[PDB]
Protein backbone atom coordinates (compact mmCIF):
# COMPACT_ATOMS: atom_id res chain seq x y z
CA UNK A 1 0.00 0.00 0.00
CA UNK A 2 1.74 2.90 -1.17
CA UNK A 3 -0.48 5.69 -0.07
CA UNK A 4 1.83 5.77 3.32
CA UNK A 5 5.02 6.14 2.41
CA UNK A 6 4.09 9.59 0.58
CA UNK A 7 5.16 12.50 2.30
CA UNK A 8 2.08 15.50 3.22
CA UNK A 9 3.44 17.51 0.35
CA UNK A 10 3.13 14.53 -2.35
CA UNK A 11 -0.29 13.46 -0.59
CA UNK A 12 -1.33 17.20 -1.21
CA UNK A 13 -0.13 17.30 -4.80
CA UNK A 14 -1.83 13.51 -5.25
CA UNK A 15 -5.22 15.19 -3.88
CA UNK A 16 -4.99 18.47 -5.66
CA UNK A 17 -4.31 16.07 -8.99
CA UNK A 18 -6.58 13.53 -8.47
CA UNK A 19 -9.39 16.79 -8.73
CA UNK A 20 -12.73 15.88 -11.38
CA UNK A 21 -13.26 18.84 -13.68
CA UNK A 22 -16.18 21.26 -13.21
CA UNK A 23 -18.97 19.94 -15.90
CA UNK A 24 -21.31 21.96 -17.90
CA UNK A 25 -24.80 22.06 -17.64
CA UNK A 26 -27.14 21.02 -20.86
CA UNK A 27 -27.70 24.39 -22.58
CA UNK A 28 -37.02 29.89 -16.41
CA UNK A 29 -37.81 26.85 -14.62
CA UNK A 30 -40.50 24.35 -13.78
CA UNK A 31 -40.05 21.42 -11.50
CA UNK A 32 -39.47 18.57 -14.25
CA UNK A 33 -37.02 20.60 -16.25
CA UNK A 34 -35.08 21.78 -13.09
CA UNK A 35 -34.84 18.12 -12.22
CA UNK A 36 -34.22 17.15 -15.14
CA UNK A 37 -31.16 19.50 -15.45
CA UNK A 38 -29.84 18.79 -12.18
CA UNK A 39 -30.39 14.61 -12.23
CA UNK A 40 -28.69 14.47 -15.65
CA UNK A 41 -25.90 16.74 -14.03
CA UNK A 42 -25.51 14.36 -10.62
CA UNK A 43 -25.19 11.22 -13.05
CA UNK A 44 -22.07 12.84 -15.08
CA UNK A 45 -20.65 13.89 -11.90
CA UNK A 46 -20.50 10.75 -10.55
CA UNK A 47 -18.48 9.00 -13.18
CA UNK A 48 -16.00 11.04 -12.78
CA UNK A 49 -16.57 10.56 -8.99
CA UNK A 50 -15.75 6.89 -8.85
CA UNK A 51 -12.85 8.11 -11.15
CA UNK A 52 -11.27 10.76 -8.57
CA UNK A 53 -12.26 7.84 -6.15
CA UNK A 54 -9.43 5.62 -7.47
CA UNK A 55 -7.14 8.16 -7.81
CA UNK A 56 -7.37 8.73 -4.04
CA UNK A 57 -4.11 7.20 -2.04
CA UNK A 58 -4.90 4.37 -0.54
CA UNK A 59 -8.38 4.13 -1.74
CA UNK A 60 -7.61 1.09 -4.43
CA UNK A 61 -5.65 -1.16 -2.02
CA UNK A 62 -9.17 -2.01 -0.42
CA UNK A 63 -11.08 -4.87 -1.70
CA UNK A 64 -13.44 -4.11 -5.02
CA UNK A 65 -16.07 -4.83 -2.03
CA UNK A 66 -14.87 -2.38 0.19
CA UNK A 67 -14.82 0.61 -2.61
CA UNK A 68 -18.21 0.06 -3.49
CA UNK A 69 -19.33 0.04 0.16
CA UNK A 70 -17.53 3.20 0.89
CA UNK A 71 -18.64 5.08 -2.57
CA UNK A 72 -21.93 3.92 -1.53
CA UNK A 73 -22.36 5.67 1.83
CA UNK A 74 -20.33 8.40 0.96
CA UNK A 75 -21.52 9.45 -2.75
CA UNK A 76 -24.38 12.19 -2.02
CA UNK A 77 -21.62 13.69 0.72
CA UNK A 78 -18.95 13.86 -1.55
CA UNK A 79 -21.36 15.41 -4.53
CA UNK A 80 -22.99 18.19 -1.71
CA UNK A 81 -19.06 19.23 -0.81
CA UNK A 82 -17.87 19.84 -4.35
CA UNK A 83 -21.29 21.93 -4.73
CA UNK A 84 -20.54 24.09 -1.86
CA UNK A 85 -16.65 24.86 -2.56
CA UNK A 86 -17.56 26.02 -6.10
CA UNK A 87 -20.67 27.96 -4.69
CA UNK A 88 -17.99 29.48 -2.04
CA UNK A 89 -17.22 32.65 -3.90
CA UNK A 90 -21.00 33.35 -4.81
CA UNK A 91 -22.47 34.08 -2.49
CA UNK A 92 -26.17 33.40 -2.07
CA UNK A 93 -25.63 31.06 -5.19
CA UNK A 94 -25.33 27.39 -5.47
CA UNK A 95 -23.22 26.84 -8.28
CA UNK A 96 -23.93 23.79 -9.90
CA UNK A 97 -22.37 24.40 -13.19
CA UNK A 98 -20.63 27.76 -14.45
CA UNK A 99 -23.72 28.19 -17.30
CA UNK A 100 -26.32 26.67 -14.16
CA UNK A 101 -25.97 29.31 -10.93
CA UNK A 102 -29.25 29.20 -9.13
CA UNK A 103 -30.67 30.95 -6.05
CA UNK A 104 -32.69 30.09 -3.47
CA UNK A 105 -35.93 31.40 -4.84
CA UNK A 106 -35.20 28.63 -7.76
CA UNK A 107 -35.54 26.54 -5.22
CA UNK A 108 -38.91 26.42 -4.55
CA UNK A 109 -39.62 25.27 -8.08
CA UNK A 110 -39.34 21.65 -6.45
CA UNK A 111 -41.19 20.32 -3.73
CA UNK A 112 -39.09 19.57 -0.77
CA UNK A 113 -36.06 21.44 -2.13
CA UNK A 114 -35.42 24.91 -0.78
CA UNK A 115 -35.17 23.27 2.94
CA UNK A 116 -32.04 21.39 1.32
CA UNK A 117 -30.93 24.36 -0.88
CA UNK A 118 -31.06 26.79 2.86
CA UNK A 119 -28.77 24.07 4.59
CA UNK A 120 -26.16 24.01 1.70
CA UNK A 121 -25.80 27.94 1.06
CA UNK A 122 -25.61 28.16 4.96
CA UNK A 123 -22.55 25.63 4.36
CA UNK A 124 -20.68 27.55 2.07
CA UNK A 125 -21.03 30.53 3.88
CA UNK A 126 -19.94 29.35 6.67
CA UNK A 127 -16.78 27.84 4.00
CA UNK A 128 -16.33 31.31 3.06
CA UNK A 129 -15.82 32.79 6.54
CA UNK A 130 -13.39 30.28 7.59
CA UNK A 131 -11.07 30.98 4.26
CA UNK A 132 -11.31 27.92 3.28
CA UNK A 133 -8.54 26.71 0.90
CA UNK A 134 -8.10 24.65 -2.01
CA UNK A 135 -5.36 22.00 -0.61
CA UNK A 136 -8.03 21.93 2.69
CA UNK A 137 -10.64 21.37 0.39
CA UNK A 138 -9.23 18.04 -1.12
CA UNK A 139 -8.63 17.12 2.37
CA UNK A 140 -11.99 17.20 3.66
CA UNK A 141 -13.29 15.48 0.72
CA UNK A 142 -11.12 12.78 0.72
CA UNK A 143 -11.87 12.13 4.39
CA UNK A 144 -15.70 12.03 3.90
CA UNK A 145 -14.63 8.96 1.10
CA UNK A 146 -12.62 7.03 4.17
CA UNK A 147 -14.89 7.93 6.78
CA UNK A 148 -18.64 8.00 6.38
CA UNK A 149 -18.77 3.87 5.60
CA UNK A 150 -15.99 2.92 8.20
CA UNK A 151 -17.77 2.17 11.03
CA UNK A 152 -20.52 0.34 9.26
CA UNK A 153 -17.75 -2.79 8.09
CA UNK A 154 -10.41 -1.05 8.87
CA UNK A 155 -6.87 -0.21 10.32
CA UNK A 156 -5.86 0.72 6.63
CA UNK A 157 -8.24 2.81 6.54
CA UNK A 158 -7.53 4.36 9.90
CA UNK A 159 -4.11 4.56 8.78
CA UNK A 160 -4.49 6.78 5.97
CA UNK A 161 -7.04 8.92 7.84
CA UNK A 162 -4.78 9.54 10.30
CA UNK A 163 -2.24 10.09 7.42
CA UNK A 164 -4.74 12.85 5.99
CA UNK A 165 -5.03 14.26 9.35
CA UNK A 166 -1.27 14.95 9.50
CA UNK A 167 -1.61 16.26 6.14
CA UNK A 168 -4.18 18.91 7.41
CA UNK A 169 -2.24 20.25 10.10
CA UNK A 170 0.66 20.23 8.22
CA UNK A 171 -0.79 22.49 5.60
CA UNK A 172 -2.05 25.03 8.83
CA UNK A 173 1.79 25.47 10.24
CA UNK A 174 2.58 26.15 6.79
CA UNK A 175 -0.05 29.04 6.43
CA UNK A 176 1.80 30.18 9.78
CA UNK A 177 -1.23 28.91 12.58
CA UNK A 178 0.11 28.87 16.05
CA UNK A 179 -0.43 25.48 17.67
CA UNK A 180 -3.22 27.08 19.12
CA UNK A 181 -5.13 28.33 16.12
CA UNK A 182 -4.28 24.67 14.07
CA UNK A 183 -5.89 22.29 16.45
CA UNK A 184 -8.51 24.79 16.53
CA UNK A 185 -9.09 24.95 13.39
CA UNK A 186 -8.61 21.50 12.48
CA UNK A 187 -11.85 20.79 14.97
CA UNK A 188 -14.03 23.10 12.85
CA UNK A 189 -13.61 22.12 9.61
CA UNK A 190 -14.19 18.83 11.25
CA UNK A 191 -17.44 19.12 12.88
CA UNK A 192 -18.85 21.03 9.70
CA UNK A 193 -18.17 17.08 7.93
CA UNK A 194 -21.27 16.53 10.89
CA UNK A 195 -23.35 18.60 8.98
CA UNK A 196 -22.43 17.65 5.54
CA UNK A 197 -23.41 14.23 6.99
CA UNK A 198 -26.55 15.58 7.87
CA UNK A 199 -27.37 17.28 4.29
CA UNK A 200 -26.37 14.39 2.58
CA UNK A 201 -29.57 12.36 4.75
CA UNK A 202 -31.77 14.77 3.96
CA UNK A 203 -31.42 14.90 0.64
CA UNK A 204 -30.92 11.08 0.18
CA UNK A 205 -34.77 11.11 1.57
CA UNK A 206 -35.79 13.67 -1.13
CA UNK A 207 -34.24 12.79 -3.46
CA UNK A 208 -36.18 9.06 -2.36
CA UNK A 209 -39.33 10.86 -2.29
CA UNK A 210 -38.82 12.36 -5.98
CA UNK A 211 -38.24 8.89 -7.51
CA UNK A 212 -41.90 7.89 -5.32
CA UNK A 213 -43.28 10.87 -7.07
CA UNK A 214 -41.93 9.59 -10.68
CA UNK A 215 -41.36 13.43 -11.70
CA UNK A 216 -38.44 12.56 -13.58
CA UNK A 217 -36.98 9.33 -14.49
CA UNK A 218 -33.56 8.73 -13.00
CA UNK A 219 -30.93 6.78 -14.38
CA UNK A 220 -29.94 3.86 -13.51
CA UNK A 221 -26.74 4.57 -11.89
CA UNK A 222 -27.98 7.00 -9.71
CA UNK A 223 -31.03 4.90 -8.73
CA UNK A 224 -28.41 2.08 -7.70
CA UNK A 225 -26.69 4.47 -5.47
CA UNK A 226 -29.87 5.70 -3.69
CA UNK A 227 -31.23 2.37 -3.34
CA UNK A 228 -27.72 1.15 -1.44
CA UNK A 229 -29.57 3.64 1.09
CA UNK A 230 -32.67 1.63 2.05
CA UNK B 1 -24.07 -3.39 -10.09
CA UNK B 2 -23.13 -0.65 -12.32
CA UNK B 3 -20.81 0.98 -9.97
CA UNK B 4 -19.01 -2.49 -9.89
CA UNK B 5 -17.97 -2.05 -13.39
CA UNK B 6 -17.51 1.48 -13.28
CA UNK B 7 -14.78 0.85 -10.51
CA UNK B 8 -13.01 -2.11 -12.22
CA UNK B 9 -12.84 0.85 -15.34
CA UNK C 1 -19.65 35.42 30.12
CA UNK C 2 -18.74 32.66 32.83
CA UNK C 3 -18.21 29.59 30.29
CA UNK C 4 -15.44 31.79 28.24
CA UNK C 5 -13.87 32.49 31.58
CA UNK C 6 -13.31 28.22 32.88
CA UNK C 7 -9.74 26.79 32.81
CA UNK C 8 -9.57 23.05 31.13
CA UNK C 9 -9.90 21.53 34.47
CA UNK C 10 -12.70 23.79 35.50
CA UNK C 11 -14.30 22.89 32.30
CA UNK C 12 -13.84 19.24 33.24
CA UNK C 13 -15.22 19.32 36.55
CA UNK C 14 -18.68 21.52 34.98
CA UNK C 15 -19.34 18.59 33.00
CA UNK C 16 -18.81 15.39 34.89
CA UNK C 17 -20.28 17.57 37.23
CA UNK C 18 -23.49 18.11 35.15
CA UNK C 19 -24.16 14.77 34.42
CA UNK C 20 -27.36 12.79 34.05
CA UNK C 21 -27.86 9.82 36.03
CA UNK C 22 -28.31 6.32 34.71
CA UNK C 23 -32.17 5.37 35.07
CA UNK C 24 -33.77 1.86 35.11
CA UNK C 25 -36.71 0.80 33.20
CA UNK C 26 -39.77 -1.56 33.65
CA UNK C 27 -38.39 -4.50 32.19
CA UNK C 28 -39.72 -7.69 33.93
CA UNK C 29 -37.18 -10.30 32.56
CA UNK C 30 -40.13 -12.76 34.04
CA UNK C 31 -42.08 -11.79 31.15
CA UNK C 32 -41.18 -12.95 27.83
CA UNK C 33 -42.00 -9.56 25.22
CA UNK C 34 -43.28 -8.76 22.06
CA UNK C 35 -41.81 -6.50 19.85
CA UNK C 36 -44.00 -3.84 20.38
CA UNK C 37 -43.83 -3.90 24.26
CA UNK C 38 -40.28 -3.83 24.34
CA UNK C 39 -40.91 -0.56 22.28
CA UNK C 40 -42.94 0.88 24.76
CA UNK C 41 -40.04 0.34 27.65
CA UNK C 42 -37.47 1.63 25.26
CA UNK C 43 -39.55 5.04 24.50
CA UNK C 44 -40.83 4.84 28.15
CA UNK C 45 -37.21 4.72 28.99
CA UNK C 46 -35.88 7.94 26.23
CA UNK C 47 -38.95 10.39 27.48
CA UNK C 48 -37.58 9.70 30.87
CA UNK C 49 -33.99 10.66 29.70
CA UNK C 50 -35.03 13.29 27.89
CA UNK C 51 -36.30 15.09 30.69
CA UNK C 52 -32.74 14.31 32.67
CA UNK C 53 -31.60 16.05 29.17
CA UNK C 54 -32.94 19.07 29.11
CA UNK C 55 -32.12 19.78 32.85
CA UNK C 56 -28.68 19.20 31.98
CA UNK C 57 -28.63 21.21 28.93
CA UNK C 58 -29.10 24.22 31.30
CA UNK C 59 -25.59 23.10 33.12
CA UNK C 60 -23.18 22.96 29.90
CA UNK C 61 -21.29 26.42 30.05
CA UNK C 62 -22.44 29.04 27.76
CA UNK C 63 -26.01 27.15 26.96
CA UNK C 64 -28.04 29.47 29.42
CA UNK C 65 -26.53 32.66 28.04
CA UNK C 66 -28.78 32.23 24.66
CA UNK C 67 -32.00 33.03 23.50
CA UNK C 68 -35.18 30.56 24.78
CA UNK C 69 -35.81 30.43 21.06
CA UNK C 70 -31.98 29.31 20.45
CA UNK C 71 -31.91 26.69 23.61
CA UNK C 72 -35.23 25.17 21.94
CA UNK C 73 -33.50 24.89 18.43
CA UNK C 74 -30.46 23.26 19.73
CA UNK C 75 -31.93 20.37 21.59
CA UNK C 76 -34.67 19.50 18.99
CA UNK C 77 -31.69 19.15 17.08
CA UNK C 78 -29.33 17.47 19.18
CA UNK C 79 -31.58 15.14 21.45
CA UNK C 80 -31.44 11.68 19.87
CA UNK C 81 -27.46 12.22 19.01
CA UNK C 82 -27.53 13.14 22.92
CA UNK C 83 -29.76 9.87 24.32
CA UNK C 84 -27.61 7.79 21.43
CA UNK C 85 -23.93 8.58 22.79
CA UNK C 86 -25.13 8.36 25.88
CA UNK C 87 -26.29 4.46 25.24
CA UNK C 88 -23.27 3.45 23.16
CA UNK C 89 -21.06 5.00 26.29
CA UNK C 90 -22.56 2.83 28.68
CA UNK C 91 -22.58 0.39 26.39
CA UNK C 92 -18.68 -0.20 25.82
CA UNK C 93 -17.55 -2.59 28.22
CA UNK C 94 -20.73 -4.89 26.97
CA UNK C 95 -18.97 -6.30 23.97
CA UNK C 96 -21.92 -7.06 21.87
CA UNK C 97 -24.58 -5.61 23.88
CA UNK C 98 -26.43 -2.31 24.48
CA UNK C 99 -27.07 -1.45 27.81
CA UNK C 100 -30.27 0.51 27.64
CA UNK C 101 -30.59 0.19 31.60
CA UNK C 102 -28.72 -1.58 34.40
CA UNK C 103 -31.59 -3.95 34.39
CA UNK C 104 -32.07 -3.85 30.73
CA UNK C 105 -28.96 -5.11 28.67
CA UNK C 106 -29.50 -6.78 24.72
CA UNK C 107 -28.15 -8.11 22.11
CA UNK C 108 -28.88 -7.84 18.75
CA UNK C 109 -30.56 -10.99 18.33
CA UNK C 110 -33.53 -9.60 20.29
CA UNK C 111 -33.45 -6.41 18.61
CA UNK C 112 -34.32 -8.25 15.67
CA UNK C 113 -37.56 -8.52 17.22
CA UNK C 114 -38.82 -5.16 16.68
CA UNK C 115 -39.18 -3.98 12.36
CA UNK C 116 -35.78 -2.05 11.09
CA UNK C 117 -34.95 -1.70 14.27
CA UNK C 118 -31.52 -4.19 13.37
CA UNK C 119 -29.65 -1.55 11.61
CA UNK C 120 -29.57 0.85 14.08
CA UNK C 121 -28.89 -1.36 16.70
CA UNK C 122 -25.33 -3.05 14.75
CA UNK C 123 -24.86 0.78 13.92
CA UNK C 124 -25.21 1.32 17.67
CA UNK C 125 -22.73 -1.50 18.39
CA UNK C 126 -20.25 -0.57 15.77
CA UNK C 127 -19.83 2.98 17.71
CA UNK C 128 -19.42 1.39 20.57
CA UNK C 129 -17.28 -1.49 19.44
CA UNK C 130 -15.01 2.19 18.09
CA UNK C 131 -15.31 3.31 21.41
CA UNK C 132 -13.65 0.41 22.95
CA UNK C 133 -10.72 0.16 20.53
CA UNK C 134 -9.88 3.36 20.85
CA UNK C 135 -10.53 3.23 24.96
CA UNK C 136 -12.46 6.39 25.09
CA UNK C 137 -11.82 8.25 28.40
CA UNK C 138 -14.59 9.86 30.47
CA UNK C 139 -13.63 13.48 30.46
CA UNK C 140 -13.41 12.87 26.24
CA UNK C 141 -17.29 11.76 26.36
CA UNK C 142 -18.51 14.55 28.22
CA UNK C 143 -16.79 16.98 26.28
CA UNK C 144 -18.39 15.42 22.91
CA UNK C 145 -21.27 15.16 24.34
CA UNK C 146 -21.12 18.82 24.76
CA UNK C 147 -20.02 19.23 21.16
CA UNK C 148 -23.10 17.81 20.41
CA UNK C 149 -25.27 20.19 21.27
CA UNK C 150 -23.53 22.69 20.33
CA UNK C 151 -22.54 22.12 17.20
CA UNK C 152 -25.37 19.91 15.50
CA UNK C 153 -28.01 22.69 15.36
CA UNK C 154 -25.80 26.10 15.12
CA UNK C 155 -25.70 26.08 11.00
CA UNK C 156 -29.37 25.88 10.54
CA UNK C 157 -30.73 28.59 13.04
CA UNK C 158 -31.62 35.01 10.67
CA UNK C 159 -31.83 39.00 10.36
CA UNK C 160 -28.09 40.14 11.43
CA UNK C 161 -28.10 40.16 15.18
CA UNK C 162 -28.52 36.35 15.56
CA UNK C 163 -25.18 36.14 13.67
CA UNK C 164 -24.09 37.25 17.23
CA UNK C 165 -25.39 34.23 18.58
CA UNK C 166 -23.39 31.35 16.61
CA UNK C 167 -20.07 33.43 17.14
CA UNK C 168 -20.51 33.28 20.79
CA UNK C 169 -21.24 29.33 20.20
CA UNK C 170 -18.43 28.85 18.07
CA UNK C 171 -16.29 30.48 20.80
CA UNK C 172 -17.55 27.73 23.43
CA UNK C 173 -17.15 25.17 21.02
CA UNK C 174 -13.57 26.41 20.76
CA UNK C 175 -13.03 26.27 24.49
CA UNK C 176 -13.91 22.56 24.69
CA UNK C 177 -11.73 21.94 21.99
CA UNK C 178 -8.64 23.37 24.01
CA UNK C 179 -9.92 21.25 27.04
CA UNK C 180 -9.72 17.76 24.72
CA UNK C 181 -6.01 18.90 24.00
CA UNK C 182 -5.39 19.38 27.48
CA UNK C 183 -6.63 16.16 28.30
CA UNK C 184 -4.82 14.45 25.91
CA UNK C 185 -1.50 15.87 26.55
CA UNK C 186 -2.15 15.17 30.37
CA UNK C 187 -1.87 11.72 28.84
CA UNK C 188 1.82 11.79 27.87
CA UNK C 189 0.44 11.74 23.43
CA UNK C 190 2.97 13.27 20.99
CA UNK C 191 1.72 16.24 19.71
CA UNK C 192 0.90 14.60 16.48
CA UNK C 193 -1.15 11.94 18.39
CA UNK C 194 -3.40 14.60 19.91
CA UNK C 195 -4.43 15.90 16.74
CA UNK C 196 -4.72 12.50 15.14
CA UNK C 197 -7.06 11.44 18.48
CA UNK C 198 -8.68 14.41 18.08
CA UNK C 199 -9.57 13.96 14.47
CA UNK C 200 -10.61 10.31 15.34
CA UNK C 201 -12.80 11.68 18.22
CA UNK C 202 -14.52 13.98 15.58
CA UNK C 203 -15.31 12.42 12.86
CA UNK C 204 -17.14 10.05 15.13
CA UNK C 205 -19.75 12.84 15.74
CA UNK C 206 -20.68 12.10 11.57
CA UNK C 207 -21.36 8.82 12.64
CA UNK C 208 -23.83 9.76 15.42
CA UNK C 209 -25.40 12.40 13.07
CA UNK C 210 -26.24 9.61 10.88
CA UNK C 211 -27.18 7.17 13.16
CA UNK C 212 -29.43 9.55 14.75
CA UNK C 213 -31.08 10.65 11.21
CA UNK C 214 -31.88 6.85 10.53
CA UNK C 215 -33.64 6.72 13.83
CA UNK C 216 -35.58 9.79 13.20
CA UNK C 217 -37.06 7.97 10.54
CA UNK C 218 -37.51 5.00 12.70
CA UNK C 219 -39.37 6.90 15.30
CA UNK C 220 -41.78 9.07 12.64
CA UNK C 221 -42.68 4.84 11.24
CA UNK C 222 -43.34 4.29 14.37
CA UNK C 223 -46.08 6.94 15.03
CA UNK C 224 -47.55 6.16 11.46
CA UNK C 225 -48.27 2.65 12.71
CA UNK C 226 -49.80 3.16 15.69
CA UNK C 227 -48.76 0.13 17.73
CA UNK C 228 -46.33 1.80 19.54
CA UNK C 229 -47.38 4.92 20.98
CA UNK C 230 -44.91 7.85 21.75
CA UNK C 231 -45.16 10.16 24.80
CA UNK C 232 -46.05 14.21 24.14
CA UNK C 233 -42.46 15.41 24.54
CA UNK C 234 -41.27 13.24 21.98
CA UNK C 235 -43.85 13.54 19.40
CA UNK C 236 -43.28 16.74 20.23
CA UNK C 237 -39.26 16.44 19.47
CA UNK C 238 -40.15 14.15 17.05
CA UNK C 239 -42.47 16.89 14.96
CA UNK C 240 -39.79 19.63 15.21
CA UNK C 241 -37.67 17.46 12.20
CA UNK C 242 -40.54 16.38 9.66
CA UNK D 1 -45.04 23.33 24.02
CA UNK D 2 -43.54 20.73 26.67
CA UNK D 3 -39.74 21.60 25.65
CA UNK D 4 -40.05 25.11 25.83
CA UNK D 5 -41.88 24.69 29.11
CA UNK D 6 -39.24 22.50 30.88
CA UNK D 7 -36.48 24.90 29.76
CA UNK D 8 -38.11 27.77 31.86
CA UNK D 9 -38.58 25.48 34.31
O1 LIG E 1 -24.23 18.59 -7.49
C1 LIG E 1 -25.43 17.97 -7.31
C2 LIG E 1 -26.14 17.50 -8.40
C3 LIG E 1 -27.36 16.87 -8.21
C4 LIG E 1 -27.88 16.71 -6.93
C5 LIG E 1 -29.23 16.00 -6.72
C6 LIG E 1 -30.06 16.63 -5.60
C7 LIG E 1 -30.07 18.01 -5.42
C8 LIG E 1 -30.83 18.58 -4.41
C9 LIG E 1 -31.60 17.78 -3.58
O2 LIG E 1 -32.34 18.35 -2.60
C10 LIG E 1 -31.61 16.40 -3.75
C11 LIG E 1 -30.84 15.83 -4.76
C12 LIG E 1 -30.10 16.10 -7.97
F1 LIG E 1 -31.23 15.44 -7.76
F2 LIG E 1 -30.38 17.38 -8.21
F3 LIG E 1 -29.48 15.58 -9.03
C13 LIG E 1 -28.91 14.54 -6.42
F4 LIG E 1 -28.15 14.05 -7.39
F5 LIG E 1 -28.23 14.46 -5.27
F6 LIG E 1 -30.02 13.81 -6.35
C14 LIG E 1 -27.16 17.19 -5.84
C15 LIG E 1 -25.94 17.82 -6.03
O1 LIG F 1 -31.16 6.18 25.70
C1 LIG F 1 -31.78 5.74 24.57
C2 LIG F 1 -31.10 5.77 23.36
C3 LIG F 1 -31.73 5.32 22.20
C4 LIG F 1 -33.04 4.84 22.26
C5 LIG F 1 -33.75 4.33 20.99
C6 LIG F 1 -35.23 4.72 21.08
C7 LIG F 1 -35.59 6.06 21.14
C8 LIG F 1 -36.93 6.43 21.21
C9 LIG F 1 -37.91 5.45 21.23
O2 LIG F 1 -39.22 5.82 21.31
C10 LIG F 1 -37.56 4.11 21.18
C11 LIG F 1 -36.22 3.74 21.10
C12 LIG F 1 -33.18 5.00 19.74
F1 LIG F 1 -33.88 4.61 18.68
F2 LIG F 1 -33.28 6.32 19.85
F3 LIG F 1 -31.90 4.69 19.57
C13 LIG F 1 -33.57 2.81 20.93
F4 LIG F 1 -32.27 2.53 20.86
F5 LIG F 1 -34.07 2.26 22.03
F6 LIG F 1 -34.18 2.32 19.86
C14 LIG F 1 -33.71 4.82 23.48
C15 LIG F 1 -33.08 5.27 24.63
Amino acid sequence: SLALSLTADQMVSALLDAEPPILYSEYPFSEASMMGLLTNLADRELVHMINWAKRVPGFVDLTLHDQVHLLECAWLEILMIGLVWRSMEHPGKLLFAPNLLLDRNQGKCVEGMVEIFDMLLATSSRFRMMNLQGEEFVCLKSIILLNSGVYTFKDHIHRVLDKITDTLIHLMAKAGLTLQQQHQRLAQLLLILSHIRHMSNKGMEHLYSMKCKNVVPLSDLLLEMLDAHR
Amino acid sequence: KILHRLLQE
